[PDB]
């Protein structure tokens, strides 16, 4: 066969150890999910806006008593209600409180006041993967593989907790000071033992079964991994067009084209992740995640060493001081106004 | 080229969720 006796026993043992880790990870998550005003605004100095979404914005802040820097996600409660994202917001906080994994951002504090909700998490200073990818053009296959392997492990972890992530893209991936990935946004993540049906995600990264309004499962995350690996290695995604509807037609078509510089191993991995047929998609078969981790394209990946953050990263972002923001774009600074009247108090009681 | 086509799509910047 492909493995001799020594490699075969080593791999089996490694896979078993993953099971034991994940079982313990699940019991820790569930304990924390079942039993979670950890600070206040005056405890931080607001430095600079790091990013904005429909919710509000993310600001670099310095915790005054300790001098530590953090990223503070500020959500305007009235905007959240108008956007119909109450459940998404409470769910994101609950996930962030309960998970623990080296590539998942760590929530330090959370609190709320009359007008806003606050999530204070570790500041990830190296910038968005998106910027780095667009600047560099494309990542070499070893560089893309280093990032991919972190997503594989992160999804292996999240899926064992029955969490589907559903919004993988370079825009949602931050680079930390050691060059490793951090995932921060969980606004579309959901606990899904079986199927779910919500149309959500980002056009270029949608699995065909979402587009086709089917009940779908965690395998949509493995399709999105295919799209991510493709985009990292090519510099552009496999399916693009002027308008989303044309992107969708391409996704569901079963056709994908590859750059001529893609290795054969990469193309084979991608044909099996970007597989429209669920009965054949890697990550969705009897062998589970092992079909991906054991694939030839990942043969040089030492999965434990990636997890332990013992692999030297191919790229280490520019790092000056602890509150340096040079790896982030400039955003327009809007003041954080706090109404004298409580807004949407009932909707956010649990936050 | 495919890259040129990507540029022509106009979806080269940060993409929003639906
Ligand atoms: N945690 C964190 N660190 C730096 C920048 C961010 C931008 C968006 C969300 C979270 C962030």
């Amino acid at each position: 066969g492909h493995m001799g006796n020594a490699a075969a026993a080593k791999k089996g043992s490694e896979q078993e150890s993953v099971k034991e880790f994940l079982a313990k990870a699940k019991e820790e998550f569930l304990k924390k999910w079942e039993s979670p005003n950890t600070a206040q605004l005056d405890h931080f100095d607001r430095i600079k806006t790091l990013g904005t979404g429909s919710f509000g914005r993310v600001m670099l802040v310095k915790h005054k008593e300790t001098g530590n820097h953090y990223a503070m996600k500020i959500l305007d409660k009235q905007k959240v209600v108008k956007l119909k994202q109450i459940e998404h917001t409470l769910n994101e906080k609950r996930i962030l409180q309960a998970v623990n994994f080296p590539f998942l951002v760590k929530l330090e504090f959370s609190f709320k006041d009359n007008s806003n909700l606050y999530m204070v998490m570790e500041y990830v200073p190296g910038g968005e993967m998106f910027s780095h990818l667009r600047r560099i053009g494309r990542f070499s296959e070893p560089h893309a593989r280093f990032y991919a392997a972190q997503i594989v492990l992160t999804f292996e972890y999240l899926h064992s907790l029955d969490l589907i992530y559903r919004d993988l893209k370079p825009e949602n991936l931050l680079i930390d000071q050691q060059g490793y990935i951090q995932v921060t946004d969980f606004g579309f993540a959901k606990r899904v033992k079986g199927r779910t049906w919500t149309l959500c995600g980002t056009p270029e990264y949608l699995a065909p079964e979402i587009i086709l309004s089917k009940g779908y499962n965690k395998a949509v995350d493995w399709w999105a991994l295919g799209v991510l690996i493709y985009e990292m290695a090519a510099g552009y995604p496999p399916f693009f067009a002027d308008q989303p509807i044309q992107i969708y037609e391409k996704i569901v078509s079963g056709k994908v084209r590859f750059p001529s510089h893609f290795s054969s191993d990469l193309k084979d991995l991608l044909r099996n992740l970007l597989q429209v047929d669920l009965t054949k998609r890697f990550g969705n078969l009897k062998n589970g995640v092992n079909d991906i981790k054991n694939h030839k394209w990942f043969a040089t990946t030492d999965w434990i060493a990636i997890y332990q953050r013992k692999v030297e990263a191919p790229f280490i972002p520019k790092f000056k001081g602890p509150g340096d923001t040079s790896n982030f774009d400039d955003y327009e600074e809007e003041e954080i106004r706090v109404s004298i009247n409580e807004k949407c108090g009932k909707e956010f009681t649990e936050f | 080229t495919t890259y040129a086509d990507f540029i022509a799509s106009g979806r080269t910047g940060r993409r929003n969720a639906i």
